RNA sequence: CCCAUAGUAGGCCUAAAAGCAGCCACCAAUUAAGAAAGCGUUCAAGCUCAACACAAAAAUCCCAAACAUAUA
RNA sequence: ACCUCGUUGGAUCAGGACAUCCCGAUGGUGCAGCCGCUAUUAAAGGUUCGUUUGUUCAACGAUUAAAGUCCUACGUGAU
């Protein structure tokens, strides 16, 4: 995970959840794309 | 920015905007198109028997394929859009036809039947089944259509 | 799977183009060119020909050949072999409807092509749009 | 019953009782739910002791305040006991609480869609 | 998958979730993946049968059924 | 309501479906809330109200299905929540500390350590700002934040 | 530190700025 | 010349004198050859480095053949390097050519949110909508006691507390923050 | 979500640069089509889109207690 | 718009912050492993001895898992 203010979907497989609290961008194909708010 | 007189900021709450409440919310309370028309209308009476397929299962090539192996007869395929074709059920007077076009439809309008040999090329492809038609104000079912073309 | 080639039935190695192209599937070259050099002998020589070869899992050839390119045969046509830089003001040779005519007689026959159209206006607009790109202009 | 207060919105999680050991080190804060588990009484004891006035009197009220985490009270308290106080939240129903007249006096909002999994 | 049957009476009331599902998965564009599956599509309520050659048949009245119901349940068998 | 029964052999079965009472007191209203009159007269607690809108396991069901407004529906998918967290609807469940009127999941809140001062003060949120314009009897409006 | 208007002082210079109204219109004739 | 035209750094001939930072901007309010801009909603000032920001992203990011950009703003000039004084409504960069507003706001608005005040992105039409919908607020508005009224008529005495400049600003604008909701 | 045939790798040069190195036009087929708005190939190849179809932080220890629903 | 110039170490005891130097947990990697880099969480515990220097600081020697950044009126001379 990266921490962001912004959370910006990289790739078309990055997807916004809301967990425990805070926004995150998952991803299977690029975990590099992991974001946390 | 810097910090207001106090007095300053009740004055600019006091003045602070107010919009109108209206008293019940509004949202609670209560020419292809054209040349289509005139193109399935002028079919409608050119075909002389009509068979509609789900021509969506195959690739561009197989499509294309077919395509020839129809146009080698007299027979030509079709394909409009089912918003449009409900209406035209209607107005050509087919109250049997309207179960018949859903989903993706691909009419085979002819007047000739080289039906035998179209479900021969069929028969080689286990799908894309044959659907209900209508020869000549005369709904045939596929059963029909086999009878027909023996 | 598919692989399109536009290559010149003149030279049937010219190399780069058609060698570490083809051999990522795995061909034999030779093969390839003998039967492209068969077919550059049953058609005129010396001349640009699209190929419709499917490198079948099996690996075997199944080399399809139909009419040569539209845009050199109408260069010669017209009696150009460098095409026009602007292409939108610059010109440089011109073709008559008659000859446009002629020359759609035997365009409409390739399978792969897919040109097929039973009206001749489906070709002959699009051979006509092909033109007005190039350097040629459309007499009368 | 003090064990089975409720607290409005995420106050068991959110709510902290702070406290200093007056050691070094010593500074301890622990959430609702946590002082609830441990004490079953600290919180409404903590509560009255400050909302009652904060003098030399404060002590003494609570000397006369007796807190028990469930229903049972000691005999010679219950027989103390003059007055039941109402209770200050009417606590409400749950479906398996609502009686079936009521269900059915309440109508029916919306015709669902027969063809639905649900 | 080894085999799979669909069948449906358009003729009689028309059910769309077994017309979906024929138009999606019977298609090249998975069977080009999924080639192991033999289609056929026997059209005369609805019937889609899947038969697998280990020891497994799979019989879907798609009447009262969606295409996304009998998919998701295809898919799950396939996985097994 | 259709129910998929299974045998293997699987196939869905139509069932009794209930019908909306009959006399809406405001018929051709834009929701049902708006039809029976409830715009801004249901809370956390109204169990009979929420439950009509709500999967056998606690989910909610689609808008498109209820039919109701966007708004309605935040408002009656976070009373579900609250009630679901207040223990209200015990036998919509997906197979100890009492609350009520919890905007946050519990497992999301983190204890408020530091409390700032009295003219910033962080706290505790009551309730659901959705529900701001319910009808209110009381003559100080509903506490959001404690 | 900051400080925030509340309702009721909004309250009472509303009832303030009535009154000066009312001045306003007894003094227009 | 598409392309936004070079400036300096320090003016050639340094002039000697003719807030200026505070209050609605009286000069190039309005569009002039073309049809986006940034709009100002704030006053502040533009340095050297502002402005090649502002050439840098607006040259790279539009397309020249079919775009062109001019500065409604002059070059820097009050000394400190020197500036150039924004107002609040002043448009800086204006922006034509045969394009759209969805293809211009993307950098428009990357470039105002650079600027060192609050700044938009605005069309022609996205203008004439925020003048409109602010006249249509000033007249619905359902507050009897407007800042404008009790200023103007000194009620309270609150010009013991307002600026001579407050009877103009209207509460609109504080220091050289126009405040945009304030009705 | 679905799905993308093809005049042709449109031309200049560019080893070749084809829709992605660049500038020139930007036509045309079926019914549905950008001589391509984004990835990737030295170049191709492969993928999509458009088209049909259906907010935060600091150092002694947080800092009244609490409260959403009884008529102004 | 000339030049020039105006409390801190050490000893002792350490209290505290975390913006973590080590020790613990976790995500990413241009992470094969060893290694690192980066980010989240973590302040319970630890965070060396010497040479030269008024040197506040600095360099150097040998180590260490590490030889953290700070606040505490140089933290602390009625020690
Ligand atoms: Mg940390
Ligand atoms: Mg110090
Ligand atoms: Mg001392
Ligand atoms: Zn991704
Ligand atoms: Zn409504």
């Amino acid at each position: 995970f990266k921490n962001k203010t912004v959370l910006k979907k990289r790739c078309k497989d990055c997807y916004l959840v809301k967990r425990r609290g805070r926004w995150y961008v998952y991803c299977k194909t690029h975990p590099r794309h992991k974001q946390r708010q | 920015r810097r910090v207001m007189h106090f007095q300053r900021q009740k004055l600019m709450a006091v003045t602070e905007y107010i919009p109108p409440k209206p008293a019940i919310h509004p949202s609670c309370l209560p020419g292809l198109i054209r040349l289509l028309r005139r193109e399935i209308a002028a079919v409608f009476q050119d075909n002389r028997m009509i068979a509609v397929c789900q021509n969506v299962a195959l690739s561009a090539e197989d499509k294309l394929l077919m395509r020839h192996q129809l146009r080698k007869h007299k027979i030509l395929m079709k394909v409009f859009p089912n918003q449009v074709l409900k209406p035209f059920l209607e107005d050509s007077k087919y109250q049997n036809l309207l179960p018949l076009f859903v989903g993706h439809n691909m009419l085979l309008v002819s007047e000739e039947p080289k039906v035998k040999e179209m479900v021969r090329i069929l028969r080689t492809v286990p799908f894309l089944p044959l659907l209900g038609g209508c020869i000549d104000d005369t709904i045939l079912s596929r059963q029909g259509f086999i009878n027909y073309s023996k | 799977g598919v692989i399109r080639a536009i290559v010149r039935a003149g030279l049937a190695m010219p190399g780069p183009p058609l060698g570490p192209v083809l051999g990522q599937r795995g061909v034999s070259i030779n093969q390839f060119c003998k039967e492209f050099n068969e077919r550059t002998k049953d058609i005129k020589e010396g001349i640009p020909l699209p190929t419709k070869i499917l490198v079948k899992p099996d690996r075997t050839f199944e080399i399809k050949i139909g009419q040569p390119t539209v845009s050199y045969f109408l260069k010669a046509a017209a009696g150009i072999e460098k095409g026009a830089r602007q292409t939108g003001k610059e010109v440089a040779g011109l073709v008559t409807l008659k000859h446009v005519y002629e020359i759609a007689r035997i365009k409409a026959q390739d399978e792969a092509f897919a040109l097929q159209d039973v009206p001749l206006s489906s070709v002959v607009r699009s051979i006509i749009g092909s033109a007005r790109s190039l350097g040629i202009r459309v007499v009368k | 019953n003090t064990r089975h207060i409720a607290f409005s919105g995420n106050k068991w999680e959110q709510k902290v009782y702070s406290s200093h050991t007056g050691y070094p080190g010593g500074f301890r804060q622990v959430t609702a739910a946590q002082l609830h588990l441990r004490d079953p009484v600290a919180i409404v004891k903590l509560a009255i002791y400050g909302m009652l006035p904060k003098n030399l009197h404060r002590r003494t009220m609570m000397e006369r305040l007796h807190l028990f985490p469930d229903e049972y009270i000691p005999e010679d308290i219950l027989k103390n006991l003059v007055e039941e106080l109402p209770q200050p939240r009417k606590i409400p129903k749950r479906l398996d609480e609502y009686t079936q007249e009521e269900i059915d006096a309440f109508p029916r909002l919306w015709t669902p869609p027969e063809d639905y999994r649900l | 998958v080894k085999q799979v049957r669909v069948q449906f009476c358009p003729f009689e009331k028309n059910v769309e979730s077994t017309r979906t599902f024929l138009q999606t998965v019977s298609s090249e564009k998975v069977r080009s993946t999924n080639l192991n599956c033999s289609v056929i599509a026997d059209v005369r309520e609805p019937c889609v049968d899947v038969l697998f050659g280990d020891g497994h048949r799979l019989i879907m009245r798609g009447a009262h059924l969606t295409a996304l119901e009998m998919l998701t349940a295809f898919a799950s068998h396939i996985r097994a | 309501f259709r129910e998929v029964v299974e045998t293997t052999i699987i196939e869905g079965r139509i069932t009794a479906t209930p019908k909306e009472s009959p006399n809406p007191p405001n018929p051709s209203g834009q929701c049902p809330i708006c039809r029976w009159n409830l715009k801004h007269k249901y809370n956390y607690d109204d169990v009979l109200l929420l439950s009509q809108f709500i999967r056998p396991h606690g989910g909610m069901l689609p808008r498109k299905i209820t039919g109701l407004c966007q708004e309605e529906h935040r408002k009656i998918e976070e009373c579900v929540k609250m009630a679901h967290r207040a223990g209200l609807l015990p036998n919509h469940r997906p197979r100890q500390l009492n609350r009520y009127l919890t905007r946050w999941a519990p497992g999301s809140v983190k204890p408020i350590y530091k409390k700032g001062p009295r003219w910033n003060r962080v706290r505790m949120p009551v309730g659901s700002p959705l529900l701001r314009d319910n009808v209110c009897y009381s003559r100080t409006p509903w506490k959001l934040y404690h | 530190r900051p400080r925030f208007v509340s309702l009721r002082a909004k309250q009472n210079m509303i009832r303030r700025l009535e009154i000066e109204a009312e001045n306003h219109y007894w003094l227009s004739m | 010349k598409p392309k936004l035209r070079f400036i300096e750094r320090a003016p050639l001939v340094p002039k000697v004198r003719r807030s200026d930072i505070r209050g609605p901007s009286t000069e190039a309010t309005e569009f002039t050859e073309g049809n986006f801009a940034i709009l100002a909603l704030g006053g502040g000032y533009l340095h050297w480095g502002h402005f090649e920001m502002m050439r840098l992203t607006i040259n790279r990011s539009m397309d020249p053949k079919n775009m062109f950009a001019i500065w409604r703003v002059p070059a820097p000039f009050k000394p400190i390097h020197y500036v150039t004084p924004v107002k609040a409504g002043r448009l800086v960069v204006e922006m034509g050519g045969r394009c759209e507003f969805e293809e211009v706001q993307g950098f428009l608005d990357q470039v105002a949110h650079k600027l060192p005040f609050a700044a938009k992105a605005v069309s022609r039409g996205t203008l004439e909508k925020m003048r409109k919908d602010q006249e249509e607020r000033e007249r619905n508005n359902q507050n009897p006691w407007t800042f404008e009224r009790i200023a103007t008529a000194n009620m309270l005495g609150i010009r013991k507390v307002l600026s001579p400049y407050d009877l103009t600003h209207k509460g609109k604008y504080w220091g050289k923050f126009y405040m945009p909701k304030r009705v």
